[PDB]
């Protein structure tokens, strides 16, 4: 049971990471960036994800 | 003449966006909300934590 | 919000060379803190910036 709540755990909490993005929330994101630019950065978001 | 905006995104409040203001409340239901500067989509209840 | 009464951003000076979004569409963006920076410059000192 331990290692399947810290599982879930690590699996939610990676979420939190930005991995290379300007914020891990999307809102940040497409709240700013004009879609053609947003694209590139969303793209790098979701590959790491 | 240059003028540029050099901007910070912090925690603190916002008191004025756009032409629209109140937009009065609904709770108990599944809602797209915009507080603070904070945007998501959740329901919105009432709790008691203080 | 800064002021959406007053916008000049359309067509109203001689040159605009903007990123992101223009100043109608910062009326949905929600920020802490503005300095607004004022300084003159050269003309070839416009790509440097």
């Amino acid at each position: 049971v331990n290692q399947n709540a810290q599982a879930l755990n690590t699996l939610v909490k990676q979420l939190s990471s930005n991995f290379g993005a300007i914020s891990s929330v999307l809102n940040d994101i497409l709240s700013r960036l004009d879609p053609p630019e947003a694209e590139v950065q969303i793209d790098r978001l979701i590959t790491g994800r | 003449r240059v003028v540029v905006l050099s901007f910070e995104l912090l925690h603190a409040p916002a008191t004025v966006c756009g032409p629209k203001k109140s937009t009065n409340l609904v709770k108990n239901k599944c809602v797209n909300f915009n507080f603070n500067g904070l945007t998501g989509t959740g329901v919105l209840t009432e709790s008691n934590k203080k | 919000v800064a002021d959406y009464s007053v916008l000049y951003n359309s067509a109203s000076f001689s040159t605009f060379k903007c990123y992101g979004v223009s100043p109608t569409k910062l009326n949905d963006l929600c920020f802490t803190n503005v300095y607004a920076d004022s300084f003159v410059i050269r003309g070839d000192e416009v790509r440097q910036i």
